[PDB]
């Protein structure tokens, strides 16, 4: 490697000399530079692995309630789906940004979510489902309405079928809903 | 909204450009230890010696092998002799 | 003294006060008053009590008709909601017409009411008008004194002595300009010699070649009194070696002011003769401070003066010596304030200023005219009434139901150019003013308010830039600091779709920092003027129109530290010896360990000794330049 | 090492007084010296 | 970073029965819950 060297000094002999370099400089010098600052800069790769596909909406697609009065089947099964579920307008961002004035918490909690964030789900009333039977179901309803004073407990449960097309894993997000019922109460009674 | 995937690897982050600074870093701040091995002029008697050694290599005459490698040693020991083996003319 | 002299522009101060904090046509009548104070008030104290006191009636009657027209616009507190849905061109927020009395409509409890709804937090207003009140007849207690008849003739005395403070400015800068001239011909004298000794060894070579309580209590009596006041003394000795160039001028014009009132007591002048035994029987003090003032032509109250001012004891002599500093440096005072209110309000209108400050302010070579520190104070005033009104609720961009639409959203083009209706509208306009009002009264206490149409003017501007001979210094240790200074910013700014904007400010930090090693290697100005140019504009743009952020506010603060460098490296010139590197001067333990921790830092040394060999031009390779500074650093 | 010292700044104001010969006369200089290490012995003593 | 939080129980919800003949509907969906989902006392411990 040396020999070679001296020997294009040989061949190529600048002039002994103040011979200042022309533009090698700025071949490999300011390639160097280039190459240095690139390898302070690859934490441009290292933030774009971060925080990319973050935006997609869980708009969801069913929504069902039910209604458990104690260990016995539910009253309902209300599986509200679309288009019955339908997301908002800008002006129902502006009804809820009206509704919810003395609560500072309440404008800034929303104001955190999308014009698409925030879903209705319009569920119907009236359920077209037989509320199915037994007279074991039958009587001990009534026993424990009438005769039985242990407290009954009524669910009111949920469901949300989310798109996992559009990302995310969890499904189904639930939560249980119990009120009690006292012996000698007013609900109790109407229901018996 | 989906994320669909800090704090302990932004520390791999400064690993990884204290590695390659000091890997840089090779290639200066020691040259000068290299400076008697590298920066000489004519070189031509110890190409000879080199390819000398070649050529005995190739003849199976081995006890010039190793006489001739005692010049390469000691052409290696002793930077003044490297300064008289490595004159211009 | 305090009361006497300087409790007159706290008065326009409380005027100012009166006029921002409750808002109407009255309060607007207080700005204009405190305007037109503020830039008559220094003819103002120099009038006579026929005069100056028949300006001020007219401003105590001001006052008391706002607050008697606020009595016939309580008038419109019962008949109120008759007025207020009915267009009347909205006349109740012009006048705020709002009451406080107890047995009412019950104001801000009828807030709940929105569509055309009142301004509650503006009251009747008519505290902050007696506060006024109680300061206008204050002061006319104090014009009508005889302790304002030794003020007003201590004034006029300086308003004699603004033509000899000129005089010592001038006397100043020419001692210190041949003070670096005799620098720069010594150094180049020992480069001559050490050029001819260089080559005289290597010609010889060319012949050769041709050839107890009291243990602790030592401790909370030492380390608790005597060490802490040994450092705090040190600071107001640091402080008054801060500001010795400004103190020596003053006592010495302090002198010539006692003499020319005890000139003033009967005549006019004569001949000035008060300057002939001033500085003649006291000459040594005098020649610090005045150099050609026995070329063109004892006290005894201000010896006692100094005797006694001399034993005020700390935090007292300390807060003197800072309003010392405070007075001196008021430039850069100004220029602090015109950033700090732009950190904070990141307007398109607070953009006018800094932008005209890091080009127009510090790039004129000797001091910035007469026209720039007009110009702020004229565009400051424009702004404060500008910002005083739309804070109407007048027009729909106004209302409060739009305001909770555009809230904490930098789109709104009122929040852009800086038109917000928050209750601390003024951030620091008021300081702003209090700023370039001072430092105005300081620079008229001395002497120094003196295709076609652009060539001109910029053609000198640049001849001014390129051929005084000014100074010689080199501030690219200070600047390359403040840069790295920004790189740490930036970095704790990633400790946070804003992170991605942070990554090309580091571009272009490392652009900024490589252009920069070229610009100082190579000594080109105008290449640095044209930097400067693109860096300052480049950048207000980038930061205020595109992207408030804390951290963002600090690394602009360094960044613009970072232009006040640079354009100080404008001015004052590029040194004939460069000298390679800043810590390889002193040899010192410390200096010793602040080397080997620069070479600690990863990507330093390698871009440091590559783009020294690419910007100078010397005729090694590349290798052989690193093998010359890696001997260097080994050998240091 | 003071001599080395006054050898490298001499290297250092000839790079700026643009006197080039005496730079690369004064590199040959550096190079023979740390291709000699008896010669670092009589350029570095102690005196 | 190896086993941390390697603990927490299994608990069930809900626990269903069928009973289908053949390829017709089931007889059953007992869909059996809390509160008739109970837990072990030690004394079931000790009946094991």
């Amino acid at each position: 490697i040396i020999k070679c060297s001296r020997e294009t000094e040989k061949k190529y002999p600048q002039p002994k000399g103040q011979k200042k370099k022309k533009i090698v400089k700025y071949g490999m010098g300011g390639l160097i530079i280039l190459f240095l600052i690139a390898i302070i800069w690859f934490p441009l790769l290292f933030m774009s692995l971060i925080r990319s596909v973050v935006g997609v909406v869980n708009q969801p697609i069913d929504v069902t309630v039910t209604l458990k009065l104690g260990g016995y089947e539910p009253l309902f099964t209300m599986s509200a789906q679309q288009p019955s579920i339908v997301p908002f307008t800008p002006q129902a961002y502006e009804e809820l940004s009206q509704q919810f004035d003395p609560y500072p918490l309440a404008m800034q909690f929303i104001s955190q979510y999308s014009p698409e964030d925030i879903v209705t789900a319009q569920i119907e009333g009236s359920s077209g489902a037989l509320w199915r039977i037994s007279p074991p179901s039958r009587a001990q309803m009534k026993q424990e309405l009438y005769n039985g004073t242990a407290d009954i407990t009524l669910r009111f449960t949920w469901n949300f079928q989310r798109d996992l097309a559009k990302g995310g894993t969890v499904e189904y997000t639930n939560e249980k809903h119990t009120l009690e019922l006292a012996p000698n109460s007013t609900a109790r009674r109407q229901l018996a | 909204k989906v994320s669909p995937p800090g704090y302990g690897i932004v520390g791999l982050y400064v690993s990884i450009v204290l590695v390659v600074g000091k890997f840089v870093r090779g290639f200066f701040s020691e040259i000068s230890h290299s400076i008697m091995f590298e920066e000489l002029p004519c070189v031509d008697r110890i190409l000879k010696l080199c390819q000398d050694i070649f050529l005995v290599r190739e003849t199976r005459e081995l006890e010039l092998e190793e006489e001739l490698y005692a010049k390469l040693i000691f052409l290696y020991r002793s930077p003044e002799t490297m300064i008289k083996w490595t004159r211009e003319r | 003294v305090a009361v006497f002299r300087y409790l007159f522009w706290l008065v326009l101060v409380v005027v100012f006060v009166a006029g921002a904090t409750r808002i109407s046509i009255f309060g607007l009548g207080y700005l204009l008053a405190c305007f037109y104070l503020l830039l008559f008030g220094t003819t103002l104290l120099q009038k006579d009590t026929r005069a100056q006191l028949v300006l001020w009636d007219c401003l105590i009657l001001y006052n008391v008709t706002v607050i008697i027209s606020k009595n016939m616009l309580s008038l419109l507190s019962c008949v109120f909601v008759e007025q207020m849905q009915s267009n009347f061109c909205w006349v109740i927020q012009l006048f705020s017409l709002v009451c406080t009395v107890k047995g009412y409509y019950d104001p801000k409890e009828m807030m709940t009411r929105d569509r055309d709804c009142l301004l509650p937090v503006e009251e009747a207003g008519i505290i902050w008008d007696s506060i006024c009140f109680f300061f206008l007849l204050l002061q006319r207690r104090i014009f009508l004194s005889h302790y304002f008849l030794h003020v007003s003739a201590d004034l006029k005395a300086t308003a004699l002595q603004a033509s000899r403070g000129f005089a010592l400015y001038n006397a100043a800068n020419l001692k210190s300009i041949n003070f670096h001239r005799q620098i720069e011909e010594k150094s180049l004298a020992q480069l001559k010699r050490q050029m001819k000794r260089i080559r005289a060894k290597q010609e010889k070579y060319r012949q050769s070649q041709a050839s107890h309580m009291m243990q602790r209590v030592l401790s909370t009596m030492q380390f608790l009194w005597v060490l802490g006041q040994a450092t705090v003394d040190g600071l107001t000795r640091w402080l008054r070696a801060f500001t010795k160039h400004h103190r020596t001028m003053s006592d010495v014009l302090c002198a010539e002011r006692y003499l020319l009132t005890q000139e003033l007591l009967r005549v006019g002048e004569v001949r000035r003769g008060v300057l002939d035994q001033l500085y003649v029987g006291e000459d040594e003090a005098t020649l610090s401070g005045p150099v050609e003032t026995r070329d063109g032509p004892h006290i005894p109250e201000l010896e006692e003066a100094e005797r006694f001012e001399a034993q005020q004891g700390r935090t007292l002599r300390l807060l003197r010596a800072g309003y010392q500093c405070v007075a001196a440096h008021s430039e850069l005072l100004c220029y602090f304030i015109i950033i700090l209110n732009h950190m904070v309000t990141a307007s398109a209108a607070s953009l006018v200023l800094p932008v005209l400050v890091f080009l127009w302010a510090m790039l004129t070579i000797p001091r910035p005219s007469k026209r720039f520190w007009m110009t702020a104070i004229v565009f400051t005033e424009v702004m404060v009434v500008t910002k005083y009104l739309f804070q109407f609720g007048f027009f729909p961009w106004n209302s409060y139901v739009v305001l909770r639409r555009y809230e904490n959203k930098p789109y709104f083009p009122p929040r852009i150019l800086g038109l917000e209706k928050t209750d601390s509208y003024i951030k620091y306009d008021l300081v702003q003013l209090m700023a370039l009002f001072f430092h105005r009264s300081q620079l008229l206490c001395y002497g120094l308010w003196d295709q076609s149409f652009y060539q001109p003017l910029q053609r000198f501007f640049h001849d001014i830039l390129h051929t005084k001979y000014r100074a010689a210094t080199d501030v690219y240790a200070l600047m390359f600091l403040a840069d790295i200074v920004d790189i740490i910013i930036i970095i704790f700014g990633f400790w946070a779709q804003v992170p991605q904007a942070f990554l090309f400010m580091l571009l272009v930090q490392f652009g900024t920092m490589v252009i920069d090693r070229a610009l100082y290697l190579r000594k080109t100005v105008l290449g640095k003027l044209a930097f400067q140019v693109v860096l300052v504009v480049a950048i207000h743009i980038w930061m205020f129109f595109i992207l408030q952020n804390a951290v963002a506010q600090l690394w602009y603060f360094v960044k613009c530290i970072y232009f006040a460098l640079s354009a100080y490296q404008i001015r004052c010139g590029y040194p004939t010896r460069i000298l390679g590197n800043f810590l390889t001067k002193k040899y010192n333990h410390l200096n010793l360990f602040l080397f080997q921790g620069f070479r600690l830092v990863p990507f330093l040394v390698e871009l440091r000794a590559v783009m020294d060999w690419v910007w100078t031009d010397t005729t090694l390779s590349l290798s052989n330049w690193m093998c010359v500074e890696d001997i260097y650093a080994n050998i240091f």
